[PDB]
């Protein structure tokens, strides 16, 4: 058996990580809108943001996202 | 005021140096990766990589040897 | 006529007519460079004033209209603001 | 988000405390940190948050 | 006198005086009143300050070693040395 | 003969500015310190 | 008179003991006599036993008032 | 009273150049408005009943005692018991207090600066954030900017001249251009597309304009009190050049001011 | 009406002194409060109110700093000292010297109201966001308000003390001859002016969050920027409040051994160089907020560069005593365990420096005991030390020797016993601002707590030292406060003195 998180990005250097967060969130929505919702791509960035946001963080997301409130493109 | 004494140059040496890592340190900020007001900064993977490393590596390349050879004390415990 | 002022009068001398006025004319040669077109659109601001309007609605995004703290200290919406602009009703 | 880098040598039960004062009850959030081997971490412990 | 450039006008000279005080030939010291304080240098070393009393009716005193001596004197007006003899310019 | 009653600093309005509001404001700022202190202890925030 | 700028400027010229003082505090050789004030050392050590009893004890009353307020 | 005066000269006028002051009751009036006037600013802000009007009454008390106070010093100055150096003395105490003055300032703009550079993810790590219309440069800010620098070469020409008559007329522009610079202030907080609850921006925005205005107020009130003191006697000291410089000093920071927020969108 | 009205020197100085006196009564007695919570594990005599404890420290805390060292060293001995030892007739502006003292009794007031409204503000005395905005009520605002008062008071008095130092020079009296104490003084008042307004920027920031809905340190805006703003004004301040003591020990190890002090310009270089390092080191109270390596790895090499200075003053006082002629009275042993004891409070600091080292000791009891051995064997030693020295001179009363050397004896004892064991319970890992600890501190803390009574019985017999003094007719001395009378003069200096170069 062997575990896997989010890998390291060199983009993010800083001890602070909540870029590294909302970029990884914001590039899976970017590959389910571009390559298809089962691309290896797309999930490979779901379990990297999964691995690294905080549960409120995400569902706060969501609920900006359902509101209409997200300034993304897609 | 008066006439400096042979101490104080020897002070001004390191206290020049703190001036200057202190404007070396406050101007290199704004040539950094998370000082960008943008999302698209980051959608070139290539440019914000080797901009973030190279961020890494300034100030940290000069510590990699003795890091690697554990040189984190005056005196070799162990 | 005994004040303290003139008794250490001539322990002061100032520092040593015509010098006064072109010192005079060459601060008023760059008063005038900006002096009179700063104040010509000043008053042509004042009478382009409250007259055009914007339609403009703001989605009520978390950074906007921060209510920590219900309401102000003097009413409910902004000091000197006349129109809010943020939807209060989202949709 | 800040992150630590954290390798640990050996098992044990290792305590603390919260040190940044937060309010009445400042002195009461205490952490308790347990280590255990790899092998039994990937084989028994998160067999407990399958589902 | 020593010379009065970058002297301030007001400043009652005669600690810009052109004498060392001796035994036989102090320094007069004009004053207000019948006691003033006034501030010695050290002759070898310039950072020393002492401040002494001068006493009206007083034999000739010293307050550093090796410094000079002064005398006081009841004046009614202290002359305001930089515009008093200057502007006399005898 | 260089005041007139135009003027701030006239040596007439010497009483007014500076003995009557010397008390006046003396006893203002008593009035207003303790009404102050009993409005901040015992009263009740409604934001 | 009595309210002339020059009775702004150099003040009032009141010479002698002010109202109930035992020595002249502005033009007389010390600032503060404390040998001359009557009963000196009596109001001093009362002084300073209120100066000790307010700073001791104003704390105390703010930790009573506090518990005083839960316990309701 | 008539030997008073003959007694100062005896025995302070005449001895050292210097002003030695009667008793005054005004700082300790000024100490405790201010405490009239915190507690009634900490009820305002929580919405207490006769909160403001207790704030407002605190302020008036210390105005009223700032101006009484300033009215001593006036009445000093024209009795003249003040030399040169004393004079001296007043300009660099306002250097001084113009020192500190710009610290402030400096905090101030120190957090537009952080705020502006760095957008959080609460921000969506965008600046400045959607929604917010930032207030350019090439509009009613550039027309404050050529105003407030003809205020400057205007009190310029008035720390110079000799004619009585010029020096009433330049103060008198640079104090009316100072006013045009307030109520076009004004304008511009009435039309704007954000308010001081509306982000970062705004707050930061707003509160520094404010102090910046306030200061622009402050300063146009003393060149005011310098130009009525030399409207009588053509003779103003201290109180001409001190008001000059904290009007240069205004001057200055707007430069500040604008390079960051208007054009710097920070 | 005297002590109302004033505008001499002198007795602004005395008010300054009168009032430190009664801030440090009451922040003595806010602390045996601390010291009796804290001696046995478990709930003491507050009953398990822990807002009340973090109200009785973070008021404890501000008055000590703000009440006590400030109104007693720049306020008390530099009012009253400054213009007497260079020679001028009085301040620059004496009025503005009257509400510059005037300001601190509204916000001692407001301070100490602020304890009786709603819960009060259990903040600690840093007052950080989001805690300082999440209390609801107005304690917070009274206390943020009393701060603003009390920084509106340093700024005039140091533009006065600029002022009075830089134009009322007596005739002669270069910047070469002033006593290290006007130097000291100087130094302190540039530094308030260019720290405080910082301070009042951020304080205004936090008025807004709390009050205003605006976004300086909230969800939107971030938290670290008021750390920075709060220690870019602390570290100054900490060194705002050392200074004079420095200035006071000097002029008391240069009287009692009978010599002129060791040294002197590199003594005002030293205290240059301690006041220029002051403003880019601030970031060490921030190595655990998450800050970058870079900016960490400077502000742990710029920090301890402030060894150097210190170590140079520290050891021109020791060449100052020594070759000298001594006489070891009570001031003189105040000075001399000022430079024992401030010496273990500096090696602290030099470990605290580094930041690897810092990650293990921040926000523990370590750091509590390094600064209460640079305040309370730094400060309060300097202000006991002047109270001896120049008392007869200022209040016109004796002391009696002996119970001062009793109240000494008594304070060494309780000051030493009672911060010394708190370097373990830091090692150990014992966390700062706590009421209630795991049951293995108990030794220490008990310990500590024995400490603090003696400390507090000290306090008691150093008002039973003051007795009736006797005069006598001086004739000459090496400062100009000890040629005048006991007491001087309501106008001392009734002829301005002359410093006269020697001739040739
Ligand atoms: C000047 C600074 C100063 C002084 C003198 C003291 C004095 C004392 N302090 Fe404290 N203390 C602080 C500054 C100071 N303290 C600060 C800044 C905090 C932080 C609060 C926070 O985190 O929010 C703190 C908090 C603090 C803690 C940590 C609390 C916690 O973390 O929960 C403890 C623990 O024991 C403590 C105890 C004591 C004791 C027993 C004394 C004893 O020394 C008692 C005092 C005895 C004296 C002798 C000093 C009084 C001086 C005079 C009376 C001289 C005046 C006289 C004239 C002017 C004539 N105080
Ligand atoms: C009197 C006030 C005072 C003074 C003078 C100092 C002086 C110093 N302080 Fe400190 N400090 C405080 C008051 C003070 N401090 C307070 C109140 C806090 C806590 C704030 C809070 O409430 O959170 C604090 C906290 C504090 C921190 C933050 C750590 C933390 O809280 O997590 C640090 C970090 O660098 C520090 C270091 C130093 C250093 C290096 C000096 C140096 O200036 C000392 C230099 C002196 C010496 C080093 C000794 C003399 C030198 C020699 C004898 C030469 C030989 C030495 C060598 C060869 C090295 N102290
Ligand atoms: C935001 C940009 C403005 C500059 C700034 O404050 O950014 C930080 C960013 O540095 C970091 O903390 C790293 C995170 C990126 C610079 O360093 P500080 O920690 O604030 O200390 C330096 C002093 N000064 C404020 C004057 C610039
Ligand atoms: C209300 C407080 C007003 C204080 C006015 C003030 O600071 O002006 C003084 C001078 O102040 C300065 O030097 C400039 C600093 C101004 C500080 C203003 C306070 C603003 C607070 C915010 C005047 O000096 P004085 O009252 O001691 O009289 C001196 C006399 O005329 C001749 O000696
Ligand atoms: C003691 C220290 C001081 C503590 C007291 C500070 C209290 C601050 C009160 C601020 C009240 C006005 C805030 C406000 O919303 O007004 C703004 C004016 O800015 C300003 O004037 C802000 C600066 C205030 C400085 C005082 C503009 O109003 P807005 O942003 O709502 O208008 C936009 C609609 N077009
Ligand atoms: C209460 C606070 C006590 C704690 C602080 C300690 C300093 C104050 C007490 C020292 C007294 C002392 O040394 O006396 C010896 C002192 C002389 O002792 P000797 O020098 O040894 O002869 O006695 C006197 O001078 C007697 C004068 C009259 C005493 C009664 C009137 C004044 C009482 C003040 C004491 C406080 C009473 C409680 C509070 C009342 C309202 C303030
Ligand atoms: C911002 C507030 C700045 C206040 C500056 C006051 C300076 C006081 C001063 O120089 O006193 C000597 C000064 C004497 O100057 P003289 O005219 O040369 O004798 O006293 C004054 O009366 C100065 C003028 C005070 C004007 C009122 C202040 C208006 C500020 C906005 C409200
Ligand atoms: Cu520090
Ligand atoms: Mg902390």
């Amino acid at each position: 058996p062997e575990l896997i998180t989010a890998p390291y990005d060199p983009r993010f250097p800083n001890r602070n990580q909540a870029r590294h967060c909302f970029v990884r969130f914001n590039e899976y929505y970017k590959c389910l809108y571009e390559r298809g919702e089962e691309h290896p791509r797309c999930q490979f960035y779901q379990k990297a943001y999964q691995s690294l946001c905080p549960s409120e963080w995400v569902e706060s997301w969501q609920e900006l996202r359902e509101k209409g409130l997200w300034t993304g493109k897609y | 005021p008066f006439k400096l004494p042979l101490d104080a140059y020897i002070l001004m040496l390191p206290i020049t140096y703190a001036s200057a890592a202190f404007v070396a340190m406050c101007c290199r900020v704004p040539t950094a990766d998370p000082e960008t007001s943008s999302i698209a900064y980051y959608e070139d993977e290539q440019k914000s990589a080797a901009a973030a490393q190279r961020y890494d590596n300034s100030f940290k390349q000069f510590f990699d040897a003795r890091i690697r050879n554990h040189k984190v004390g005056v005196f070799q415990n162990w | 006529g005994e004040t303290i002022d003139k008794y250490w009068a001539p322990y002061f001398p100032k520092p040593a007519a015509d010098e006064a006025k072109k010192s005079v004319n060459k601060e008023m040669v760059g008063f005038m460079l900006l002096g009179p077109v700063g104040v010509a659109f000043m008053l042509y601001d004042f009478a382009v004033g409250l007259e055009e309007e914007h339609h403009v609605t703001i989605p009520p995004y978390p950074w906007m209209r921060i209510r920590r703290l219900p309401g102000m200290p003097w009413g409910q919406d902004g000091l000197f603001e006349g129109h809010p602009r943020v939807a209060t009703t989202w949709p | 988000l800040n992150q630590v880098w954290m390798s640990i040598n050996r098992e044990g039960v290792f305590y603390g405390q919260c040190s940044e004062l937060c309010g009445a009850n400042h002195s009461f959030m205490p952490i308790v940190v347990e280590a255990i081997s790899p092998r039994q971490f990937l084989t028994e412990y998160v067999k407990k948050w399958i589902s | 006198y020593r010379p009065l450039g970058d002297k301030e006008l007001w400043h009652e000279a005669w600690m810009y005086e052109d004498k060392f005080g001796t035994e036989e030939d102090p320094i007069i010291v004009p004053s207000l009143e019948a006691e003033r304080i006034i501030g010695v240098t050290d002759p070898e070393d310039e950072t020393l300050v002492v401040w002494g009393i001068l006493k009206d009716g007083e034999p000739p005193r010293q307050f550093v070693e090796n410094g000079e001596f002064y005398v006081l004197k009841h004046v009614e007006y202290i002359k305001k040395v930089g515009d008093v003899l200057e502007a006399i310019e005898g | 003969d260089s005041y007139k009653a135009t003027d701030f600093t006239n040596p007439k309005y010497n009483y007014f500015f500076r003995e009557l509001t010397a008390r006046v404001q003396g006893v203002l700022l008593t009035g207003g310190s303790l009404y102050g202190t009993w409005l901040v202890v015992f009263g009740e925030a409604q934001r | 008179e009595k309210y002339s700028h020059e009775e702004v400027v150099y003040g009032d010229g009141h010479h002698g003991l002010r109202k109930g003082y035992t020595y002249d505090f502005e033009h007389g050789p010390h600032y503060l006599q404390p040998e001359k004030i009557p009963n000196f050392w009596s109001k001093f050590y009362a002084g300073t036993g209120a100066l000790y009893a307010v700073g001791l004890g104003v704390p105390l009353f703010a930790v009573w008032w506090q518990q005083s307020k839960l316990k309701a | 009273h008539q030997t008073a005066k003959e007694f100062y000269m005896e025995h302070i006028g005449k001895r050292h150049p210097f002003h030695v002051l009667p008793p005054s009751p005004w700082p300790m009036l000024a100490g405790w408005g201010t405490y009239v006037s915190c507690l009634g600013m900490a009820a305002w802000f929580h919405n207490m009943p006769t909160g403001g009007a207790l704030m407002a009454f605190g302020m008036a008390n210390i105005a009223w005692t700032a101006i009484t106070w300033w009215r001593d010093c006036a009445i000093e100055g024209d009795m003249g018991m003040h030399t040169e150096v004393v004079r001296k003395n007043f300009i660099s105490g306002m250097w001084a207090f113009i020192v500190s003055e710009a610290l402030l300032f400096v905090g101030l703009l120190w957090a537009c600066l952080h705020l502006g550079m760095s957008p959080s993810v609460a921000l969506q790590m965008q600046w400045p954030p959607v929604g917010i219309e930032p207030i350019g440069w090439d509009k009613r800010a550039l027309v404050m900017s050529a105003v407030l620098a003809a205020s400057y070469y205007s009190a310029n020409v008035a720390m110079v001249a000799k004619d009585p008559k010029v020096v009433m007329g330049a103060l008198a522009t640079t104090i009316g251009l100072g006013a045009m610079f307030l109520a076009d202030q004004y304008l511009e907080y009435n039309e704007t597309p954000f308010t001081i609850t509306d982000s970062p921006y705004g707050t930061t925005f707003f509160v520094t304009t404010g102090f910046h205005g306030m200061h622009v107020l402050l300063g146009s009130l003393y060149l005011t009190a310098a130009l009525m003191m030399y409207k009588r006697t053509h003779n103003a000291g201290a109180a001409l050049k001190s008001s000059i410089l904290y009007w240069h000093f205004v001057d200055i920071v707007w430069i500040a001011v604008y390079g960051i927020i208007y054009v710097g969108q920070y | 009406m005297r002590w109302l009205y004033s505008t001499s020197h002198k007795d602004i100085g005395l008010l300054y002194l009168v009032f430190a006196f009664f801030g440090g009564l009451l922040g003595t007695s806010l602390s045996m409060l601390i010291r009796y919570e804290l001696a046995l594990p478990g709930r003491g005599l507050l009953d398990g109110n822990g807002q009340l404890y973090n109200v009785i420290i973070t008021g404890h805390g501000i008055i000590m700093l703000l009440f006590m060292v400030m109104p007693a060293l720049f306020g008390g001995f530099g009012n009253w000292l400054l213009p007497i030892m260079i020679g001028a007739p009085d301040m620059a502006f004496p009025r503005l010297n009257n509400i510059s003292f005037w300001l601190n009794p509204p916000a001692l007031a407001l301070l100490l109201l602020s304890t009786l409204v709603e819960q009060g503000p259990g903040t600690g005395w840093t007052a950080y966001p989001p805690l300082s905005v999440q209390h609801s009520g107005t304690s917070v605002d009274l206390a943020i308000l009393s701060l603003h008062l009390n920084g509106l008071s340093s700024i005039l008095g140091a533009v006065n003390m600029l002022v009075t130092v830089a134009g009322l020079r007596a005739p002669g009296m270069k910047l070469l001859h002033m006593p290290l104490f006007v130097w000291a003084i100087a130094l302190t008042a540039v530094l308030v002016i260019l720290a405080v307004p910082v301070l009042a920027a951020a304080l205004v920031m936090l008025l807004t969050d709390r009050n205003i809905n605006t976004a300086y340190f909230c969800e939107s805006g971030d938290l670290i920027l008021y750390q920075h703003l709060f220690w870019f004004f602390g570290h100054p301040e900490v060194y705002i409040l050392i200074l004079p003591a420095f200035g006071i020990v000097s002029q008391v190890v240069s009287f009692f051994s009978q010599k002129p002090v060791f040294g002197l310009t590199g003594m005002i270089c030293a205290m240059g160089a301690i006041s220029l390092l002051g403003f880019i080191v601030w970031a060490h109270h921030m190595f655990t907020v998450g800050l970058d390596l870079d900016t960490v790895a400077y502000f742990t090499s710029a920090t301890m560069i402030i060894a150097v200075p210190t170590g140079m003053k520290i050891f021109s006082w020791m060449a100052t005593i020594y070759s000298g002629r001594v006489w070891f009275t009570t001031p003189m042993w105040f000075a001399v365990g000022f430079i024992c004891l401030f010496t273990l409070g500096g090696v602290t600091g030099v470990v605290l420096a580094n930041a690897g080292v810092d990650m293990l000791v921040h926000d523990t009891y370590y750091v509590v005991a390094h600064f209460h051995y640079v305040l309370s064997m730094g400060a309060v030693f300097g202000i006991f030390a002047g109270v001896y020295f120049w008392g007869n001179l200022i209040t016109g009363l004796g002391y009696h020797e002996g119970r001062a050397m009793v109240h000494f004896w008594l304070l060494f004892i309780g000051v030493n016993l009672t911060f010394f064991p708190q370097h373990f319970l830091g090692l150990a890992g014992m966390p700062r601002r706590m009421f209630d600890y795991a049951d293995c501190f108990a030794g220490w803390n008990a310990v500590s707590s024995f400490g603090a009574s003696i400390s507090f019985i000290s306090v008691i017999v150093f008002a039973t030292t003051f007795q009736e003094a006797v005069r006598t007719v001086p004739r000459t001395a090496t400062t100009l406060e000890w040629v005048l009378l006991a007491t001087p003069a309501h106008h001392a200096l009734s002829q301005v003195p002359v410093l006269r170069t020697a001739s040739s």
